[PDB]
Parts: C-alpha cells; structure tokens; sequence
C-alpha cells in the first residue's frame, strides 16, 4: 500500500533557482486586463533598438579643431567597462551578468556650425601593441574615413572578432578574454569655418547602439559598490 | 554607413562574416530572470501579545543594488504575481526556543489591519494569546515550528492583489487629493500586500523574506542605473573575477 | 520562465496563478 | 523639402525645422475608458487644438544636462483656454498629446538637445507639474535617449515632432494630479556662436480628449 | 437612525440627505450590500437606491437626486450641485423612484473599507435635494412626507478578496 | 400613468406631472451655419445636460397678468457650469432648449399659468436677458396663448414640457446678447386654497450646441 | 427609473457604458470561501485517567466576529462535510513532555 | 487524552467542504455606525502614509 | 549553521564585503554582500540534526571555450609570465561561496 | 471548491467526502 | 473493505493478500 521512497541528503534545504514554484495559498483570483504600450520580454531587444551618450572627459562628445592632425581624437579599450562604455544602457545593463558576444556600433553625430566642415577618421585596433598614437600608425588597420557636410552624422560597427566565443563583461588586469582592443577617431583633416572667429570648435555625438549579433549570457549577483 | 541621426531610431553597420548567435539572448528574458526567489529585505516577527506593524510587500523601492532592484527599475510598469519563502536566521543561541509557531499570515491589497488580542489557548493555567487577525480563516496563514525544524523557513503562491491593471513603479502626480509630501510617488497601493510575523520568539531571530516574481511583465523601458563610479578615462575597469590574471 | 519540472501544474492554473481576460 | 504641417483642432502647425514625425510607443485609442460606467464628452476639434508655450530662452554656458521640464500640461493648462475650461468640470480625462518644440537659430550655432517623451517622468521635487529648469543626474542625458525622443541639432533643424498616446496605470485619469506624458529637452552639446538668445519655442495640445461626469458649481 | 429622510414646504435649498459614497461610509453602514462586503477587500460596482415616498396620499412633493464625483468639498446647494450628474422626480402616481449611482474611477477595483482620502476609497457622494418644497390638503393634516432610502446592489457590482476581520472599532 | 421622463446628457427627469410634450414650432435641426466658413465643436452629450433652476415661489393674491421671465439663459447661465464655461469662449451657439416647468401643489389649490416659449420676445426694459418678475399687459394673457405653450392647471398636474429648436434672425448667434428662446409663465386663474408657498422650478437644459472659434485668453 | 415600490422586489436604474465583469464574482462563492480550515475554537485535553468531557463540534454559534462566525449564519440551514486539523501551543516550557 | 493535559492548548480547526447553504438571512454589522455624513477609516494596505 | 553556499559561473564578479544584515531583538548576524539570493544560485542547509550536512544540484558548462583545454602550450594573458602559461583565462566551471 | 490539485482523488469520493441521492 | 486508494495496488495482490482457489 504506502509508496517507498528515498530523501537525498539535500533535501529539506533552500535552492535560490528551483525550476518550480511553491503552494498556491490564494486561487482563483482572475486578473484586470492591461492596455499599456511599450512593453517588452527580452532586455536585449531594448539596447538593440536604441543608443545611449558615451561619456568622453564627462560629456558625451569629442571636439574637432582646425590644430588637431596626427594626435588621437578618441581612445577606450573595447570592453563594457571601459571609461566611456561605462554610462551606456548597453553597458550598465550588462552588469546583471557576466557575459557578451557582439559587435557593437556607435553613431558621431556631428554638432558644428553649419558652416563648418571636418572630414575625420575611425579605426579599430585589435589587440597587440600598445595603442598605436597617430593615424599614420593607425590608418595600417580597420578604419573608416568620414566627411560631415551633408551627411549629418556616421556610423561605424566594431566587430567581434576573438578566439573565444563569449567575453567578459567585467573588465580586469590584461587577459586575451578582456580586452577586445581599441576604438579610435582621427583628424583626417583639421576642421573649417566660415571665419576661425565665429567657428571655434565643432563637436560630435558618440552614440552607443547594441550590435546586430551582441548578446548577453549569465546573470550575476552585483558585487560590491567600487 | 552615413547616418542622418538625430531623428531619434539608432543606426547600424554590419561587418563581414556577422558572427553566428547561440545562446539565443534567452538569459536576458524579462519573465526569466525575475522568477527566482531573491533575498529582498529583512524583519524583526511581532509577540503575540500587543499591537502589530503590519509589513507590506512593496518591492519597487531599489537601493542596495544586488541585480534585482535595478532591473525591476528597468521598466514603468509592473505585473507579475509573488512567493515568498521566509527563513529565519537565530540571533543568539539556537537552543533557548522549544518550539517557535510563527504565525505568517499573508494579506490582499485593501485589507483591514487594528490587530489586539481575542485568541486565547487554555491549557492548565498560563494560556498563552495569539493576535485576532493572524489566526486562520480567509487569508493564508502558515504555522511552522521554529526547533529541530531542518529549515525554519516555508513559502507559497500570492496572485496579484492590487486593484490597477499593472503596477507602477514611478509614479507622477499624487496617491490621494491631499497633495502632500510623501503621497508623490506613493499611489495608493502600488503593491503585493502584506504579513504579520508573531511567534513566541520575536527575539532571538530574524527572517530574511524572498520574492519569486512569476509571469513578470514589464512595460515601457526606463534608462538603466550604472551601478559603478566612472573610472579612468580611456582604460578598463577592473573586477576581481573567476578569470582575471592569477 | 524558471520552472520546467513536470510537477509545476499539481495545482492547476486558478490556484497556482492569476489569470488576465 | 521639410514640410511638417501637423494639424489638430484648426491649429495649423507648419515648420519646416521639423524632420520626423516621432509616435512615442504607439498611436493613440479613442476607445471609453475600460473602468468608468460613466457618460463620456468627447470634447471636439475647436478647444483640442493646439496651445503654444514659448518654453525658454536657452543661453550659451549650459553645461550639459539642464533641460526644461514640460509635465504635461499642468501649470500650463491654465493657458490651454477652452480645454482647460473643461478639464476642470470634469472629474478624469483619457487623452494624449501632440507636441512641436521649435528654436530659432543660424548657421553659425553649435548645441543640440534631447528632446524627449518621458512615461511616469520621476522627479520634479514635490513641485511637479511645474514646469520649469531642474538639472538632471548626467547620465540621464547618457541615456535619456532610451524614452521614445528625437533630438534638435542646429546643424539640421528647429523642430521636434513629438506625438504619444494615451498613458497612466489606470485606463484613464484625473489630469489635475496624475501627468503620465511629461516632456523634457536636455543639452547634450552646450550652444555655441553669435551672441544673441535662441529662444525656445513649443505648440503643446491634447488629442482625443474624453472627460468623465461634470462637477458642482464653483459658487 | 431611521431609514428615510424627510420632506417639508419649508426646504429648498439646502441639501437633503448626504453621503460619501464608499462601503463603509455612514448610511450604507447597516445595508446587506455593505454588510456582506467586510469578509473583503474590493468592489467594483456601480449602485442602485430606490426612493420610497410615504407621505400622505394627499401629499406631492416633485424632488431632485444627484451624484457628486470627488474632487470640491461638497457642494450644498442644488444650484451647485444640478451642474453635476442628477435626476429630478415627481411623487404623485410615481409611488417610490430608482437611482443607478455609477462606478466611475481610474482603478479596476476599489476599498470595502473606508480611510483617510485617497483615490481609491472616496468614490464621492449620494445627494438628494429639495427641488419643489412639499404639499398638503391642509399643511396641519400634514406637515411631512418621508422616503425610503433602499440600496440594491448595482447590476455590475461585485466583491473579490476575502479578509480575516480587523478588530472591532 | 403620466410617467414623463426626459433625457438629454445624463440629467434623468422623471415627473408624473408632464401631461404633454409640446414641440414649440419645430424639431431642431444639427446642420451647421449657412453662414459660418469657421470649424465648429458639437458640445457633447455630458455639459448639455440638464440644469434645474428654482424659478420662484408662486403667491396666493397674485392677480391675473404676473409671470416669470425667463430669456433663456442669460444670468441663469453662469450657472450652467460646464456649458457655461464653454460659450465664453466661444464667438456664437446654434441651440434649441428642452425645458420642464415644475410646480408642487395639492388638492385643495386653484390657480393655473400659461406657460409658454416665446419667440424674439419683446419686453424686458433694455434690462433683459434677467430672468425675474415684471408683470404683462392683461391682454398679454388673453393672447399669450398664441405663441407655443403648455398650461399648468394645478386640478390636473405639475409640469409643462416645452421642447424648442433653434431661433434668431441670423443662421445662429452670440448667447451673450440675443436670447430667442425666453421663456414665460402667466398666471390665468389666482392661487387658492392651504395656506402653504407653492414653489415654482424649471429644468432648463441646451440642446444640439455648436459653438464657433475659440477667444483669447481672459488674462 | 419609477419604481413602483412596495411589493418587495428590489428596482435597478442601469447607466451608460455599463462596466465589463472581472473577477467573476467567484470570490463570493459560498461553498469556496468555507472550504478552508479556520482557526474555530480552542480548549485542553484529557488525563488519560478519570472522566471526560466528550468536546462537540458545533460550528453554529458564532460571537467573535472572525469573519468565519458571520458567513455561517448567513443562510438557515447548512449541509457540509468537516475536516479538522489539531495543532497543539505549549503552554510552559517544551521539553518537558519526552513524548 | 494524552499523558499531557497540561503544558499546551490545540486550536481545533474546520475545513468544510461541499458546504451548502439554504433560506439566506441578514448579514451582522460587525462594525459600530461611524459619525453621520462620513467615512469610518480603518488603517488598511492602502491608507495615506 | 545556515551555509550560505553560492555557486558563481565563468566570469562572475567578486568583492564580497557586508551589505546584508538580519536585524532581530539585537546583535543582528550579517550576512556576506554577494552571499545572499538572487542571479547564481543559492542553497541554505542547517548544520544542526540534518541527517546529511550536504546539499548537491547541477551546474551547466559556464566557460567561454567551445571546449575545455586541459594543458594548454602558449599563455593566458599578453603578460607571458610564469604562471599564465598552463593557465588560460578560466578553463573551469565556476565557483563557490561558503 | 479549494482543491485544484491533481491529487485530491488519491481516495476516491465514497472514502472522501459524502454522497446525497 | 475500507481501502479505497489508488495506491494500494503498489503490491500486487500475491504479496499483498491470500489468494483462494
């Protein structure tokens, strides 16, 4: 008759992620509908279809003189803890976890006078040396060359490109799993105004979208506040 | 790709040989990373005898980032239902309560409350109270020792009490028509109700209450906390982690 | 989300959960 | 060409500056209250049109992250006057808005701000609904372009078409204490040029506007 | 203490009976409807009051009912409150008379009990006024009618959440 | 049975005493302005309700020839307020009226009026559009009956239930200086009878409004 | 609406947009809210020795309003089944009964 | 019986399934009449503060 | 005895300082900041008549390697150094808090 | 009434509760 | 016989009971 069964010595204790709920202590209790707009399911898709201000000196924008030519105009080590990726959404929401495996893209929106024009430079150095520092070391790898003037903006994806197929979301002393390089902008061609007078300085947008085949693995408790 | 930004809508570049997906961004799933019990809060029980403060489920307040309070911040809206599981970590020597019935009694949005005494158990002489509205009837109540018990700890279901379609989190504007500091961001009941904790210990221990949010469904994104200071310009951050160096 | 055992609908849904319309 | 004639009411909002015409989330439901068995106005084209607030006077030392806060409308309402009239007598209303921020500018002017449509807008010290100049936390403007938005940049434009639905927890609500679509504009680059203003300039106006059961006599 | 309000030719104006309209509120404190309610939490319904008048047979009174959404501070006079939501009645032949007072409020569910002002406890008030004072074959045979005040539970109405019982206050 | 319930908005007049349901020359008509090229609101269903004015308190020597003046609304507008509100706002209103004269009586009380809705109505000593209490001609009552009414005879009942359309030279009209529709009430036969008052009432009420391009604000 | 009042029956009115459903009413349900175990009574046991006092499971007699107590005398006459659930607070200190 | 008596109590306890109920009755009160005109307020989930 | 065991995949984090606190009549017993519930699964076992002190669950392949090397012959960081050489960053299965 | 769960019919309904007519 | 479990043929009536002819 009485069914014979054997505890495991776990047993009566916790589990923090047991697939399966509890008692149902209320029942029945039917639900109001909702009628709001603007929900989501995954966390991913909300990155993806928006950017966010890369934090460059503490703003969110490099500047373009017409002195600049060799010298580097931006410089951060791509990994979502880096200086600039640090106030991002797509970074900040990483965090919960503990892995990514995506290219991301950023936007320069450029600010100028209307009257002005720049021209410029991009370049993804993988790592290696140690921050090349001057287009003319650096233009020797990935990089795109831009005009505003017309355009308004520009958009250039930094890939992913490593040995293994997830990275880290944490950043730490040099490992080939943290540092997945650099991200550098150029002044290809010191910028032009209508008079050096009215037209000091033009700006540009760094905007942070989610790539198109980046996404997060593992969630993580939150360490400490450092 | 020339980008005519500023119309809001992002803007792309895809490479060459664009990476193949796996893990299919499953781990970030809203529903699937807020239905594992956390431990949220953290309480002192009630003596049988006197009045109560009657605790009250309202997880939507964040602070001491572990992973779960940003994230429920993460969203404007919230609907999801409720479990919880509390423990009950002793306080001093773990030998001083033979017995410990704690009387977690779990309450819907709207409630009463006043809670003075009207039990009474008769037995030889002493007779020992019980407060009037823990004992059982209408809302859930639980009676579980605190001695021998391999896990002083129970837990169960909660479906969505509140009155509104979805929760708020944020709320502009105010709860009641006395525009008053306080009611702000209040909003009448944006919760998941509450319970009262009597036992004959109230001392001696404490809790640790956990919240299993179920069918979460979450509405209009929010911007997302950073949770770190800024570090050096140009450089990495750098997290003691299962990989790093050594 | 989180609960793949098949023992999750021993209470079937109107006592484990809510229901919308 | 950048026509953006936007009409509501018989208040014809012709621009240029504007480019886009930005749905913040979705389009908005002309459909009653899920909750109220109560008789409904639903007030017409004449009053429902436009208002236009001139916002500011944005100046040129502005540290990114000053924007003007817009909880829509009240404060403001006063000056919508003849849906403002109604509102009034009319416990709650279901409706959501139409928005243009304009700004007058020239060739030689750097700056450029996030305009945005915030649901549920935190904030605004227990003197919300006022609108006016808070600063905001930095990061805010980091990310401040994840509420549904479009930016001015005076490279390229003046305008900003910011058109919601209607939004609150409850399917309706009393707009005299609960402002679901509260606007903001934030600095992301500070201005830069000749040394004149740059007046800020916005056209505010309600749409599908259904307000509930009249109230007593202010006598 | 009685179930009816009165009606003399000497009123007009003021208000004739007067209540805010939530499960717990004064005169809906005896009722079944509300009763009943307080083994819960929430309603969601829209009610129903039915206006016996008793007077004479040789009595008419004519008469006025309106619903007060909240927000002012109650009005107290027909004048301001006949710009709200009322209906006017005329006993003679009537014989009694029915009032739907609705459920109008941005949350799906409401407070079986009553506190402090919020959103969701005041639904407002119940009003009934003196739009024509009273009459009688002689004003010595009859000095006053009376009426009935009957509360049926609305026909959308109903109660969810049981609740253990607070204590007794 | 003399079960005389009216509805306009969600003001539910029930009243026995309306025998009849005088429609005073015509049924109104919603067709805008012939002579309006201007965008229009079709006031809603809540607003024009009903409103339900004591008129006054009938006496008992009060020969043959006195009534009630009532231009419809003016001065009794301010009170109408939700509508109210509205036409302040607003140039002209193309309305008719609904209208339930109400008198508490018994069965010892002689006395009758011929209450009627009169058309451009003369009179009012460039102190019109005030409702109150100037008496009439005599004659005025032999002919009072001329113009669409309905007679309240205390030995039958307590209402006259006149319900007018829309009047005035032009194709509608500024409320604020031309009341077409003001209505009257003379008494044919003296009160007599107990002692008591004999309260008056009517449950004035706009119908089909439309009111015309919005004005500048009040401030 | 004119209700012709008096004979009983109640009188309903019914407004505009009548408001849809929800929640079902099912939490009204008499034989569901009684179906769960309430804390009724409360008393001391026997010495195995002597005389008892054989305890009588009367439900029907109400006073403190536990919401239980109300509810039951809410009909007239009543058909149920029971189940009971004995539980047992130590009065003194807990190890003093080995068994 | 048990060789306590003594030293605890019990709280019996009544699960009544298939309850039926037959002839309705008036519904008890429970709760004193508040002050005329008014709200009777007891300190709920919701409340102010 | 609550043991706090906290098991951490590839990657996670780690500065585990105070941050919990039970408060309950005085004293109050702290518990370690990342120790407590949430993302990476916690399990409370009683030290105290628990007829097995033991617990035991699964814990899928964390690593970023589509495979585990076990020797490996180069280094694991661009600091060739005397220690990253069989090392690699994190050919393993996580971690453990107790 | 309160029991959805997929166990209540371990004894069957003569053992359980009562039968009427 | 009061026995009215799904359970009680876990043994199968050899081991459970007699058996006759």
């Amino acid at each position: 008759a009485p069914i014979r069964v054997v505890s495991v010595p776990e047993s009566d204790s916790f589990m923090s992620s047991v697939p399966d709920n509890s008692t149902p202590l209320y029942p029945k209790v039917v639900v109001p509908p909702r009628q709001v707009p603007g929900r989501f399911t995954n966390f991913i898709d909300v990155a993806k279809q928006t950017y966010s201000f890369c934090s460059i000196s503490g703003k969110p924008y490099f500047e373009v003189t017409n002195t600049s030519g060799d010298e580097p105009l931006f410089q951060m080590d791509v990994s979502l803890s880096a200086a600039e990726l640090h106030g991002t959404y797509v970074a900040s929401l990483s965090s919960f976890f503990a892995q990514y495996r995506g290219s991301l893209n950023f936007n320069f929106i450029f600010t100028g006078a209307a009257a002005t024009k720049a021209k410029f430079l991009v370049a993804f150095v993988p790592p290696h040396s140690a921050a090349p520092k001057t287009r003319d070391e650096a233009m020797a790898c990935i990089h795109a060359v831009w005009d505003v003037g017309l355009n308004s903006a520009f958009s250039f994806n930094v890939p992913y490109s490593s040995p293994a197929d997830f990275m880290a979301v944490y950043s730490a002393e040099a490992t080939v799993v943290n540092v997945s390089g650099w991200l550098q902008v150029y002044a290809l061609t010191a910028l032009t105004s209508t008079d050096i007078a009215v037209n000091s300085k033009g700006r540009v947008l760094v905007a942070v979208s989610a790539g198109p085949d980046f996404s997060l693995r593992h969630p993580v408790d939150l360490p400490d506040k450092q | 790709v020339t980008n005519v930004g500023e119309d809001g809508e992002p803007g792309e570049t895809e490479p060459r040989h664009a990476l193949s997906p796996v893990d299919m961004h499953v781990h970030t799933d809203v529903s699937f990373l807020l239905d594992r019990f956390f431990d949220v809060e953290t309480l002192e029980l009630s003596n049988l005898t006197g009045s109560p403060a009657t605790h009250v489920l309202d997880p939507f307040g964040s602070t001491a980032q572990l992973a779960w309070a940003r994230l429920l911040n993460t969203c404007t809206y919230f609907f999801s239902d409720l479990e919880l599981s509390i423990q009950f970590k002793f306080t001093t020597t773990p030998s001083s309560v033979g017995e410990g019935f704690v009387w977690v009694k779990w309450f819907p949005v709207g409630a009463p409350t006043k809670t003075t005494d009207a039990w009474q158990l008769e037995g030889g002489g002493n007779s020992v109270r019980i407060q009037q509205l823990a004992v059982a009837g209408m809302s859930p109540t639980v009676v579980f020792k605190i001695a021998g018990s391999r896990s002083q700890a129970c837990g169960f279901s909660v479906p969505y009490t509140s009155m509104w379609r979805v929760v708020p989190v944020f709320y502009n504007g105010w709860g009641a028509p006395t525009k008053e500091k306080a009611t702000y961001n209040w909003l009448p009941g944006a919760h998941f109700g509450s319970i009262l904790l009597t036992s004959d210990a109230h001392d001696k221990g404490g809790c640790y209450l956990r919240y299993r949010f179920p069918r979460a469904n979450m509405y209009c994104p929010r911007p997302i906390p950073p949770a770190f200071t800024r570090p050096a310009d140009k450089t990495r951050h750098k997290f003691p982690t299962n990989i790093n160096k050594q | 989300g989180n609960s793949g055992s098949i023992v999750q609908n021993f209470y079937m849904q109107q006592y484990q959960n809510s229901i919308d319309a | 060409d950048r026509i953006e004639t936007t009409v509501v009411g018989v208040t014809i909002i012709n621009s240029q500056g504007s480019v886009g015409t930005t749905y913040c989330y979705s389009k908005p439901d002309g459909r009653p209250p899920s909750t109220v068995s109560d008789p409904v106005t639903r007030l017409g084209p004449t009053l429902s049109r436009h208002y236009t607030f001139k916002v500011g006077e944005w100046p040129h030392s502005q540290s990114h992250g000053h924007a003007w806060i817009c909880p829509l409308p009240s404060d403001k309402l006063k000056k919508m006057g003849s849906f403002h009239e109604v509102v009034k007598a009319h416990h709650l209303v279901k409706n959501g808005w139409d928005v243009v921020v304009q700004v007058n500018a020239s060739f030689a002017h750097s700056g450029a701000l996030c305009v945005a449509a915030v649901p549920e807008y935190e904030h605004t010290h227990e003197k919300a609904l006022k609108w006016s100049e808070l600063e905001e936390p930095a990061y805010t403007y980091q990310q401040l372009s994840v509420f549904p938005h479009q930016l001015l940049n005076l490279r390229t434009n003046s305008s900003v078409h910011l058109v919601m639905p209607y939004i609150g927890p409850g399917p309706t609500t009393n707009l005299t204490l609960h402002n679901p679509w509260t606007i903001v504009i934030l600095i992301l680059s500070e201005l830069t040029g000749p040394g004149q203003t740059v007046p800020v300039t916005m056209s505010v106006a309600p749409i599908d506007a259904m307000v509930n059961g009249p109230l007593p006599n202010p006598e």
